[PDB]
């Protein structure tokens, strides 16, 4: 449960922030991503060594918020074709024009490897995912012992 | 009567930090036995949940 000026004032305490917008889908739910920018380098620079070696909390969920530097994804320019390098390997890449594999040639057959290797990656990556999403669910069963069992060393202490 | 309370009122100035200091320590140990109270109920709901 998040909002816009939730993550503009949450991330004010590092410097200005210009933008701070959630992630968020066609339906309107969260999609567990945001973007955010600063006005100034070093104070991003900042924000993201504090957020690393810290522990940045957004609200009273006590998960922290990962941070890493902003790739940015360009679809304005493209790519012209002026701007290919045009040197001897891409006539070698440009001797035959796009077209479906011939059915029993090799060119299906290293497709055929191609599409499994590809297949197997997805396989792999959904893995991943399906432990990363298990962890984060044994995680959250535990939030009412973790915090009991703090309370209880606390005052006993 | 004027002497036996010329000594009651000296004997009274006498206790004045010992009356002091048991009210203090009474103070505290009702404190103290709230407290392990309060331990003791949360300390159990915490074992049931785990």
């Amino acid at each position: 449960y998040v909002s816009n000026e939730l993550l503009e004032e949450a991330f004010s305490v590092f410097g200005q922030v210009e933008r701070a917008v959630v992630i968020v889908d066609d339906r309107g739910r969260p999609s567990g991503k945001g973007i955010v920018e600063f006005s100034g380098k070093p104070a991003a620079r900042k924000a993201l060594d504090r957020c690393s070696e810290g522990s940045f909390l957004l609200t009273t969920f006590p998960r922290p918020v990962t941070v890493e530097p902003m790739d940015q994804l360009d679809d304005e320019e493209g790519l012209p074709e002026k701007l290919v390098i045009k040197n001897q390997q891409f006539h070698k890449e440009r001797e035959q024009p796009p077209r479906f594999a011939q059915p029993g040639s090799f060119e299906y057959e290293y497709a055929m490897r191609w599409k499994a290797l590809i297949e197997m990656e997805k396989q792999q990556q959904d893995q991943v995912d399906r432990n990363i999403k298990e962890a984060r669910e044994k995680l959250e069963m535990e939030m009412e012992a973790a915090r009991h069992e703090h309370q209880v060393m606390l005052m006993r202490q | 009567v004027e002497k036996n309370m010329k000594d009651a009122k000296d004997k009274l100035e006498s206790e004045m930090e010992d009356a002091y200091h048991e009210h203090q320590a009474n103070l505290l140990r009702q404190d103290l036995m709230r407290r392990q109270e309060e331990l003791r109920r949360m300390e159990e709901l915490h074992s049931q949940e785990m």
